[PDB]
């Protein structure tokens, strides 16, 4: 049975799953940190489940198979074009950035349906609380303009107001020169272009605005780049927290219900990230769109529904 | 028809009137109905107790009971309002203009 | 980005002779285009136009119009043939018509 | 192939099969027994046969 | 909302139509209709939200006010003749503060007003829930004493509800709102042949339902509560669009489509009298419903307008729950007139 | 007649089940069938109709129009399979479904045996072409075009809905039969002048009479070349076979009603030929055209002669065919040059030999060579004229001088001259179009040969 | 002067004209329940008044 | 060779098929206007001694 | 030589708040895209 | 209004007993196949709604429409037989037991009758 109001009258309550283990955690910081490992160490040693940072192709690995699409099919736009020209007139930076919103969107999504269909605790390298810094180091640099600012901010304010904040925000602080540093020793080209002011506006941004935000309802562990190789102390450092202020504790049986049926249904967690706003670095053409909608068709797995494209080997497809 | 009941049926005018018109408050159009459930119940109860029907006796008071539902359901909803702007005037109900 | 739209460019039209220099201007593919000119000229000339033409030229005369010509033959014949006036100015019999008596 | 088992089963729902056949068949056979009912109670009623 | 508790409130308005339907008793009625506003009052406002609460309170007010003139008349009637039995309404005072408070009910011009606002106010699924449940029981007391209905109230009421939801629809660009002047339109067309014929109304009225249905599971199967936002289905769902097209198509009254037979049966019931004048200004009224709808069909379906980059992400996750019924309501909705004289089932 | 009914709706499963590479095979191939087995209707009693069943009939005038559809149909499938190369196999499926439905609407309409059936085909037959217009048009006018073309329809149309119910609860029935056989004059009376104009009015717009005609440049224009061959040749029709079948009952009202838009057809007649003097585009151009000769059928109708409905028949089918081979002569320049105006490409006759051949003799057939069937219905409707006024000639002699003027005026601006320098995308003719031209040409120089198929049951 | 512009302006154009205005006129309510109330009022002294007296 | 060329080619037989139903439906619906068959009064003829119906 | 499709100057016509925009009603403003009006910050 | 009254009725009954005196519709109705035929079009419609191959996706749901939609046209079909049968049963009553408001009137033949012409000219 599919979750629903029917599982809901008889039987299924999550707060009788919910073993104060869970703590959604989200690990944050600047480019180039150890965020991730950090955050890996974390889900091994308190037995959550590790959400790795969602990318271009992160809505590819959870539908059909994991593979990722072509660009083209999916995100046009790409990271490395945002390295090497951030001010293109063709609209990749701001299109970029809508893109990962909207993926981040759809791995919190997950997380929250894993932890509240499951019970077990999730880590996430990052979220969508704490997206908009990287829109406000655009902003500042000259990349996009204010209206890709007004527009991710109507949505932002739209979609992110139904879900629930992390229990515990976990920053990793490293300076400017140190990650600069770290990044002419990683070996990707791309990432060398990356100009220090860019790092101090996300830094600033990230000190200046998350943080205290995310004070007065999460519990926010700072750390250092030398304090986050000691996993163990971060890991019992968040065994002895008390999570009394954000609006978890607040939350009843019928919240809960009405959370994760919002959760599932991703086409309701994604609807207002298309609202009709015509930005010429998002709109599509007409016939742009049906083109590309028809290659998308095309692909082996996508024409019908899940079970029932023959040519994946889907089988008594005429007695489903 | 004797005089009473003109004057029942001229208090029911004049509260249906009432309630038409809208100064600010919606406490006052709440009255306004509570007044005109009070007019029917009298004039019921003065229809039923002159020509004996003794079964209909009862009606008046059924009538009294949903006249509480409706002021209760009128009064839950004024809180809701208050509750959306600090008072409770009428002109604040406008966002379904556009 | 001085634009309004991510649309595509208008595509050139694409010359049918190019790929197939005798290509009958009905399909990109040579074989199905062969076999449809091939399907219209059969059924459009051959079957539908002069069979058709033949079958209308040869349909049984239902209109009766050589019937009537055998009958207006006989009937003038006969007419002619008793000093009659070969046709009447009145199409029913007087007899059978029963007009009001007056009309004063 | 699909990353996820495509809750509804590559092989048919044998429950779900089963019992839409069956009321399609009961329905069928309903309406044939009625249809011959309605007839012989026709017949029998105007004294055709 | 606990989902016992939505169920139990939806059942009680079910239930407080059903006990208008089957009551012989005019108190009895009335309880109903008390029954029905109560229960029905907190479905409008499942999501909280400024904009429910609007229209919860007009639809309070407005149904309150409703059930006052109710009251009254079935008073005046009592007061005129001892009776209690919903019957030829002997006095005609009373019988005028009936045809009034019904016509405030249903949203017949002029107290047509609230309907565009409260539509807007709510949720799809609540106004699914006003636009076909909740005029079941105004009709149904209207067909029981349309004996005594007075021609001359009743028509031009429906006349102005015609005029007025043609001319409203057109400078709509919310589909909520633009459904319920649909809703005003077809309320006009289905009172102005009560007083000759009650099976043509019930007629239009089944088949208005299976229409609107089918229009409010297709808006929320694609979730667009704007014409742009509806815009945007083409790229993700054209079958959804396509059968959208054909839906308007037949809410517009073309042949051969569903939506022809109700006017067409209401046309010629009325012709059997003498009702000449009015089916024609009728029908060049409901023009501009079929001009509003080809507007939306344009801008929906027969045309491709620019799409969003994040839609590619909608391409690839499928519906979670599916409505059941919504094809059956399109087929129900599209093909059904070649059956047009089934309708003698129906008296 | 369900034997041409029935494979229609096969025509459908048909389409939808064929592979993608062919379907326009499939669907010319058994368009062609059904057309050949749509002929044997042509053999038409002398008396009285073909009563095939309770609901179908058809007489010596519904069979031309009939075999005109079901011939139809595959050269608009020929000529639409050029432009929809790039479209995807579900909307080209779907736009064949869109012509079939259009040919099985009009094959119902022109066959059903009582009025409201009639008008519910004759409605019906609005859809497909709406759905056409509006989507598989090039333009953005094509809204509006759909838009005009509805609206100015229905308006007329919802009066005879209003009309024919009044008629069939006055006089008990509609079937054709019984309506000519019990047929009683109508008073001359407000009420009964009324409901002659609301049984007259829908078919003047559909013709269109000359002041209602302002949604036909638009639609005919803004549509593909397959909805303005449907519109040009069939669609015109449909409100002369209604006006030729109501009038039975509107006697002897017309004989003074039919003053003013007798009028409103020849000076009008004389004012749309004008136009077509002055005209920078080339199909507005045959739309006027087309505009005039109906304005002719709707004189023929209206003076109500036997020669008269003869000669509406013949012009009717002769008009058809004609302006059906000049939409697709113009169409094939539009596919040339992408551009509808008459002055861009000139001097094709040296480039396009074989094209300037069919152009001159559709030019011909346009303004009435002897000894075409286009002379004959306009000969005939002349003769009638002269006989109900010896006056009506001059304006009926004028129309012929403008007509050839503006004909062969095309013919001179399109395919002689020099020709343009910097158009140099010019192809040699394809096979396609020259046999779709000589599948319109040929059928008329057979028809002329063989014409009492076409002059209708007054002969 | 007739196709383009008075034949337009008799038939199509002024029915558009006349739609548009009355829709305008109908549809741009304030959205108050003052006003909406009061006509209530209005129209059922109007409906009281003139098809009541007349029985 | 048979089975994918027929499954190819099924669908050249719905129009012969349904002109072969539409002359059979035509046969059924023509078989129940017999009402005067035999009984005009122009074309009131005697039965052949070895015949039954005058048409079909 | 393609088909014309509306853009975004045609697709704004109809992101109004109401359709044949007037004097009196230029300053409307569409709903929200979530039929959620921002809190009024009344004072306490 | 005209029939909801009628002496003898009982009020839920959908299909009274002297309805059985009456022909049953046949099996191969053409509104029953049309029934079916929308049936078979509801099946469809559900396929590609839910975005399954429209032909071919589900044999067994389609026949459960078919049948279904069949099961219900035909108690739909004998409702409305036995109404049609009702009202010309009442009309022909109504006609026998009230002769002076239907009285025959004189035969007369067309050569009796004066019917003013009107010529075409
Ligand atoms: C009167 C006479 C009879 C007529 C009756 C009425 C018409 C027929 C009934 C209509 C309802 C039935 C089907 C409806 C649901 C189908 C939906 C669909 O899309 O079909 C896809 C489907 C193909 O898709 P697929 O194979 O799954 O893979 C491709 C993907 O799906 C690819 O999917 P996609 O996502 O890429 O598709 C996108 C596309 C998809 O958009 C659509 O396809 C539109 C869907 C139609 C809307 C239906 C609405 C309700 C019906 C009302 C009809 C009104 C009729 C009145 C006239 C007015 C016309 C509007 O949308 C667009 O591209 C936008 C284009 C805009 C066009 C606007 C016009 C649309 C409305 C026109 C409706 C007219 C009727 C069409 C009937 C057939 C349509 C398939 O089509 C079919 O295969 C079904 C066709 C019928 C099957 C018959 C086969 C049975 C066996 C054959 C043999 C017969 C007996 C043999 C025995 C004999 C002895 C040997
Ligand atoms: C490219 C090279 C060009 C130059 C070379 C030309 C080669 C030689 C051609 C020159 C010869 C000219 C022909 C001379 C006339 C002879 C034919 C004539 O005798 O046949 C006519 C017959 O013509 C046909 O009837 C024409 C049939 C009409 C067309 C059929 C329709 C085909 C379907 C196409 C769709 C049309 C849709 C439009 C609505 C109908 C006469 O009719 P009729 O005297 O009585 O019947 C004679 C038989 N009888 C005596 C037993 C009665
Ligand atoms: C753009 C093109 C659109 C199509 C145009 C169609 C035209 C339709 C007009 C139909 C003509 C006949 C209508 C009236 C019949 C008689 C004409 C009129 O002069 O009546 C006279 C009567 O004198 C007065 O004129 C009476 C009519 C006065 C009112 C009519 C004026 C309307 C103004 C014109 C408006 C333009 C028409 C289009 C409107 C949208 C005749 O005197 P009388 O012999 O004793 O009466 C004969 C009729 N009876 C026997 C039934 C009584
Ligand atoms: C687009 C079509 C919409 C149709 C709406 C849904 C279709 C399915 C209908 C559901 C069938 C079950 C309903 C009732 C069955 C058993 C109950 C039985 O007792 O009902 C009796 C009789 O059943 C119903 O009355 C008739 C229901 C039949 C509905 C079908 C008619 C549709 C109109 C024609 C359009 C063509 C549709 C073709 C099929 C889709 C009631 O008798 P009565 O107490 O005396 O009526 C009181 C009200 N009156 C007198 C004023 C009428
Ligand atoms: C009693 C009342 C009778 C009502 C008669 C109904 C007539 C039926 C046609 C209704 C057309 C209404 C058009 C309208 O109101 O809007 C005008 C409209 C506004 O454009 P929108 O698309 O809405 O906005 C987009 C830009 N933002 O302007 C236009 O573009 C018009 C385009 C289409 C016009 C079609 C009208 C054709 C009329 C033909 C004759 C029919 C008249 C009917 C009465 C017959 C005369 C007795
Ligand atoms: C593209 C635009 C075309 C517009 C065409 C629309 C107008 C068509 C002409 C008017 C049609 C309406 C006529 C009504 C239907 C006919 C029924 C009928 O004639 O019955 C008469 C009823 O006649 C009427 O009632 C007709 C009243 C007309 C009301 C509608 C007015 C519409 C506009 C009228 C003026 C314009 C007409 C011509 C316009 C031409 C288009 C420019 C007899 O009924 P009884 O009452 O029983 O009388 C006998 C017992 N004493
Ligand atoms: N919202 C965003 N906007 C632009 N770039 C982003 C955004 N989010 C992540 N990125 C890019 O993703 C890259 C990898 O992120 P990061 O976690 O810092 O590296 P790593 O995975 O090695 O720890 C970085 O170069 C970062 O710039």
């Amino acid at each position: 049975l599919q979750y629903g109001p029917l599982a809901f009258v008889l039987g299924e309550r999550t707060t009788r799953k919910l073993t104060e283990t869970s703590k959604v955690i989200t690990v944050d910081g600047n480019i180039c940190s150890g965020k991730g490992r950090l955050a890996r160490e974390i889900a091994e040693k308190l037995g959550l489940r590790h959400f790795p940072e969602a990318g271009i192709h992160y809505a590819d690995s959870t539908t059909g198979d994991g593979k990722p699409l072509d660009v083209q099919l999916s995100g046009n736009c790409s990271l490395e074009k945002f390295y090497d020209d951030p001010k293109s007139n063709d609209g990749n930076s701001y299109r970029l950035q809508s893109w990962l919103y909207a993926s981040r969107l759809l791995q919190y999504a997950d997380a929250l349906e894993h932890l509240l269909s499951t019970g077990q605790g999730v880590v996430l390298e990052r979220s969508i609380y704490s997206d908009f810094v990287f829109l406000e180091a655009m902003y500042r640099q000259g990349f996009i303009r204010k209206q890709c600012v007004e527009h991710y901010n109507e949505v932002k304010k739209v979609t992110a107001c139904e879900y629930l904040p992390p229990h515990v925000v976990v920053y990793v602080d490293v300076p400017v020169p140190e990650i600069q540093s770290r990044i002419q020793k990683k070996g990707n080209p791309h990432e060398m272009k990356i100009t220090a002011a860019y790092l101090q506006d996300i830094e600033n941004a990230y000190k200046k605005t998350f943080l205290p935000e995310m004070s007065e309802k999460c519990e926010v562990l700072q750390y250092s780049a030398r304090e986050a190789e000691d996993a163990e102390k971060v890991v019992e450092d968040i065994e002895y927290l008390k999570c009394d202020k954000g609006p978890w504790p607040d939350q009843d049986d019928r919240t809960f219900h009405r959370l994760r049926m919002l959760v599932q249904n991703k086409l309701e967690v994604l609807n207002y990230t298309t609202i009709p706003v015509y930005l010429p670095e998002i709109t599509i053409g007409a016939h742009q769109s049906d083109r590309v909608f028809q290659k998308f068709t095309e692909l082996p797995g996508r024409k019908y529904s899940p079970g029932y494209n023959e040519d994946v080997g889907d089988k008594w497809i005429w007695l489903k | 028809m004797p005089l009473v009941y003109m004057n029942i049926i001229m208090a029911f005018a004049i509260a249906l009137a009432g309630l038409l018109m809208y100064r600010s408050h919606l406490m006052s159009s709440l009255l306004c109905l509570e007044g005109m459930m009070l007019s029917l119940f009298i004039m019921s109860t003065l229809i039923i107790l002159n020509t004996h029907f003794t079964l209909a006796n009862m009606m008046p008071i059924i009538l009294l009971v949903f006249a509480a539902c409706e002021a209760a359901l009128g009064l839950s909803l004024l809180v809701m309002v208050s509750n959306t702007y600090g008072t409770d005037y009428v002109q604040n109900l406008n966002l379904l203009q556009c | 980005p001085t634009i309004r739209l991510q649309e595509d460019p208008d595509p050139e039209d694409e010359n049918l002779y190019e790929k197939n220099p005798d290509s009958h201007g009905y399909d990109k593919d040579p074989i199905v285009d062969l076999w449809n000119m091939r399907v219209v000229f059969f059924f459009g000339f051959s079957i539908v136009l002069v069979l058709g033409s033949t079958f209308v030229a040869y349909l049984p005369d239902y209109r009766m119009q050589e019937w009537a010509r055998r009958e207006a033959e006989r009937l003038v014949k006969y007419r002619e043939a008793n000093g009659l006036p070969l046709m009447e100015s009145n199409c029913f019999d007087p007899n059978k018509i029963q007009l009001p008596e007056d009309e004063d | 192939k699909f990353y996820i088992r495509e809750p509804p089963h590559g092989s048919p729902d044998w429950l779900k099969v089963g019992l839409t056949l069956g009321t399609s068949v009961f329905l069928w056979i309903y309406l044939i027994k009625q249809h011959k009912e309605d007839v012989l109670e026709y017949k029998r009623r105007n004294g055709l046969e | 909302m606990n989902p016992i508790i939505y169920t139990t409130l939806i059942m009680t308005v079910m239930s407080g139509t059903m006990l208008v339907m089957i009551s012989s008793h005019w108190l009895l009625i009335w309880i109903g209709f008390e029954m029905n506003l109560l229960a029905m009052i907190p479905v409008l406002m499942k999501n909280f939200n400024p904009r429910a609460t609007e229209a919860a309170t007009k639809y309070f007010l407005t149904q309150a006010t409703a059930s006052m003139m109710l009251m009254m008349a079935i008073i005046i009637n009592l007061l005129y003749s001892g009776q209690w039995t919903i019957t030829k309404m002997f006095n005609p005072v009373a019988m005028t503060m009936m045809t009034m408070a019904l016509a405030m009910k249903l949203g017949l011009s002029p107290f047509h007003f609230w309907v565009p606002e409260v539509t807007q106010g709510i949720s799809l699924q609540a106004g699914l829930l006003l636009l076909t449940w909740q005029k079941l029981a105004p009709l149904s007391v209207l067909c029981q004493i349309s004996q005594s209905i007075n021609p001359n109230l009743m028509l031009t009421m429906a006349m102005l509800s015609i005029l007025i939801g043609g001319w409203g629809g057109l400078n709509q660009t919310q589909l909520r709102k633009i459904m319920a002047y649909s809703s005003i339109a077809h309320m006009g067309w289905m009172t102005a042949v009560l007083p000759y014929n009650t099976t043509m109304t019930i007629l239009n009225l089944l088949i208005y339902i299976t229409m609107t249905l089918a229009m409010f599971m297709l808006l929320i199967h694609s979730s667009a509560t704007t014409t742009l936002s509806l815009s945007h289905t083409w790229n993700k769902m054209p079958v959804i669009t396509s059968l959208m097209m054909v839906t308007l198509l037949s809410m517009g009254g073309l042949p051969p489509l569903s939506g022809f037979m109700p006017k067409w049966m209401i046309i010629q019931e009325m012709t059997k009298n003498e009702s000449i004048i009015m089916p024609t200004l009728m029908a060049m009224t409901a023009l501009l419903n079929l001009y509003f709808y080809m507007r939306l069909a344009y801008s929906s379906s027969l045309t491709m307008f620019p799409s969003t980059n994040n839609m590619k992400m909608k391409w690839q996750f499928e519906h979670t729950k599916q409505m059941k019924l919504l094809p059956t309501m399109i087929v129900l909705s599209t093909l059904v007139l070649p059956m047009t004289p089934a309708l003698s089932s129906l008296n | 007649m369900l034997k041409i009914i029935i494979p229609t709706t096969m025509l459908l499963p048909m389409t939808w089940m064929s592979k993608h590479n062919m379907i326009w095979i499939n669907a010319t191939v058994h368009s062609l069938l059904i057309s050949l087995i749509s002929l044997s209707l042509l053999n038409q009693l002398g008396e009285n109709s073909l009563n095939f069943s309770l609901t179908f009939f058809s007489d010596s005038l519904s069979a031309p129009l009939l075999v005109l559809t079901t011939w139809l149909l595959p050269l608009m499938l020929m000529a639409s399979q050029s432009h929809l190369s790039k479209e995807t196999t579900t909307r080209k499926k779907l736009y064949i479904t869109m012509l079939i439905l259009l040919q099985l609407f009009l094959i119902m309409t022109f066959t059903a045996t009582e009025l409201i059936l009639f008008y519910i085909l004759f409605e019906a037959t609005l859809v497909p072409t709406l759905i056409i217009i509006t989507r598989w048009g090039n333009q953005t006018e094509r809204l509006n075009a759909g838009l005009y073309f509805l609206f100015y329809t229905l308006a007329g149309s919802l009066p005879l809905l209003v009309a024919l119910v009044y008629i069939q609860n006055t006089t008990g029935s509609l079937n054709f039969l019984i309506i000519h056989y019990w047929s009683h004059p109508l008073s001359n009376s407000w009420s009964n002048i009324f409901m002659w104009l609301a049984c007259i009015m829908a078919f003047m717009v559909k013709m269109p009479l000359y002041g209602l005609h302002l949604w036909l440049p638009k639609a005919h224009v803004e549509a593909p070349i397959a909805g303005s061959m449907v519109l040009a040749a069939v669609l015109l029709k449909l409100g002369g076979y209604g006006m030729m079948r109501i009038t039975t009952i509107l006697n002897p009202l017309t004989n003074y009603m039919a003053y003013p838009f007798l009028m409103l057809s020849m000076w009008g007649m004389i004012m749309t030929s004008s136009i077509c003097l002055r005209q920078t585009d080339l199909k507005s151009l045959i739309a006027y055209s087309s505009v005039s000769h109906m304005a002719l059928v709707i004189v023929a109708i209206m003076i109500q002669t036997p020669w008269s409905f003869m000669g509406a028949t013949a012009l009717m089918i002769a008009h058809g065919l004609t302006s059906s081979m000049l939409f697709c002569l113009a169409n094939t320049n539009y596919e040339r040059v992408h551009s509808r105006t008459m002055i861009l490409a000139r001097g094709l006759q040296t480039l396009l030999p074989l094209m300037a051949t069919w152009w001159l003799v559709a030019s011909l057939t346009n303004l009435a060579l002897p000894p075409s069937i286009n002379l004959i219905g306009e000969l005939f409707i002349i003769t009638a004229s002269f006989s109900w006024s010896n006056i009506t000639i001059i304006l009926m002699g004028m129309n012929m001088m403008i007509t050839a003027l503006y004909s062969l005026y095309m013919l001179i601006t399109t395919q002689r001259g020099k020709y343009t320098h910097h158009i140099n995308n010019i192809k040699p003719s394809f096979t396609r179009e020259n046999a779709l031209m000589a599948l319109h040409i040929l059928p008329l120089l057979l028809l002329t040969l063989n014409p009492k198929m076409i002059l209708g049951p007054l002969y | 002067l007739l196709d383009l512009i008075w034949l337009e302006t008799i038939l199509p154009k002024t029915t558009s004209f006349i739609q548009m205005k009355m829709s305008i006129m109908v549809s741009n309510q304030k959205g108050l329940i003052k006003l909406y109330f009061l006509s209530f009022l209005i129209t059922i002294m109007i409906s009281m008044t003139l098809f009541n007296y007349h029985e | 060779n048979v089975l994918q060329i027929v499954r190819d080619h099924w669908v050249h037989i719905l129009v012969p098929v349904g002109f072969v139903f539409g002359c059979y439906l035509d046969r059924r619906s023509d078989e129940k206007l017999t009402a005067f068959r035999n009984k005009s009064l122009l074309f009131k003829r005697e039965l052949r001694p070895n015949e039954e119906v005058t048409w079909k | 030589a393609r088909q014309w499709q509306p853009d975004v100057e045609w697709a704004e016509q109809f992101g109004g708040a109401v359709m044949y925009p007037t004097k009196e009603t230029a300053h409307w403003k569409p709903p929200p895209w979530n039929d959620v009006d921002p809190p009024k910050d009344t004072l306490v | 209004t005209m029939m909801s009254g009628r002496p003898g009725r009982v009020p839920l009954q959908f299909l009274p007993n002297e309805a059985r005196s009456l022909p049953p519709p046949k099996l191969t109705d053409p509104r029953l196949v049309y029934m079916g035929f929308l049936g078979y079009c509801s099946g469809l419609i559900d396929n590609a709604i839910r975005r399954r191959p429209v032909v071919s996706a589900g044999l067994h749901r389609q026949l459960l429409y078919v049948t279904s939609f069949v099961f219900f046209g035909y108690y739909l079909l004998k409702r409305q037989d036995y109404m049609y049968a009702l009202r010309d049963h009442d009309m022909f009553a109504y006609v026998k037991s009230h002769p002076e408001d239907f009285p025959e009137k004189d035969k007369k033949t067309y050569g009796e009758i004066l019917e003013e012409f009107h010529p075409v000219r």
